[PDB]
């Protein structure tokens, strides 16, 4: 993985001295200089015709040489493409895939993407629809009952939790072609709006741990990427996957780099992290976790 | 044209 604690993780009270040192500015001028690094990579699949109605933003290609492509092509609109990116976690390569809000036109390639990648876990860090915007498609069958064959992959909706702040659904996608089936946990985490941080960091902390349960528990029951997904896949999607290695290091090490994860991060789901408000605030819910543990 | 960062 990418995610290495070197070369300089911080403990977490030198992450508070850090913090207090730079200031919120300090910490949005820190993330401009990540804004500004040499952006390694290319985004040909991205823009190339037939893969550009595939994007839902113009202004958020992925990165050639980390998406996830997709093998088993049905149609001449289905190319490889998806956008979509692996991405590192904490010790783990590939621990999410890092995506957009799938589009009608991409529902088929995101669950293709899921099955291929052996997903368990969904993560779904957007509303549908903001500002009578839409931001996500609905590409999953949202009523227990339902289902949605994309191809050979039927998706059926196995049950709806609705949690506070989140709703964890259940699916299961049966691969009709090679007659398998698996379940799939879609968590989808209301209370976090684009260009925004969640209402609540302790929220999105334990939104956490239960998606870390979750994908622990499905995983015990088979490592396979976490879908991290939000409407351009980038920003919540960064920040998520950002407090969630920065954390996992934390518990592991006692130690975390929000900079080297951000920007580390950088490198495979493009733009991770869309921002100072967010960068700053994968700080503040490290702190503020820091501090409700008694760790500060 | 659907921008994800707009001002």
């Amino acid at each position: 993985s990418v995610h290495v604690p070197g070369p300089h993780a911080m403990t977490i009270q030198e992450l508070v001295d850090y913090v207090n040192a730079r200031q919120k500015q300090g910490i949005y001028e820190e993330y401009e200089d990540i804004r500004r690094e040499n952006p390694v990579g290319t985004f040909h699949c991205s823009m190339s015709p037939g893969n550009l109605e595939k994007n839902r933003y113009g202004d958020v290609p992925c990165l050639d040489q980390t998406r996830v492509k997709l093998t088993k092509r049905s149609g001449h609109t289905q190319t490889d493409y998806i956008n979509a990116s692996f991405m590192d976690g904490y010790k783990q390569k590939n621990a999410y895939i890092g995506t957009q809000g799938p589009l009608e036109n991409t529902y088929r390639d995101f669950w293709l993407m899921v099955w291929e990648q052996k997903v368990l876990v969904i993560v779904m860090t957007t509303r549908f629809e903001e500002g009578g915007r839409r931001k996500c498609g609905q590409y999953w069958p949202l009523e227990k009952d339902s289902r949605i064959r994309f191809g050979f992959l039927t998706v059926t909706n196995l049950g709806v939790e609705n949690m506070n702040h989140y709703k964890k659904t259940t699916l299961e996608i049966h691969n009709t072609e090679e007659r398998q089936k698996r379940q799939v946990t879609h968590f989808q985490f209301l209370s976090w709006p684009a260009y925004g941080v969640p209402s609540s960091a302790a929220s999105l902390i334990d939104f956490l741990r239960v998606v870390r349960n979750q994908q622990s528990l499905a995983v015990s029951n088979m490592e396979p990427p976490i879908v991290v997904h939000a409407s351009a896949g980038i920003g919540r999607t960064g920040t998520f996957c950002s407090l969630d290695i920065c954390l996992a290091q934390l518990e592991e090490l006692g130690t975390l780099n929000v900079f080297q994860t951000v920007s580390r991060m950088r490198t495979q789901r493009a733009f991770s992290i869309q921002t100072p408000e967010q960068y700053y605030f994968c700080y503040k819910a490290i702190l503020e976790f820091a501090e409700k543990e008694g760790m500060v | 044209v659907s921008l994800y960062t707009f001002d």
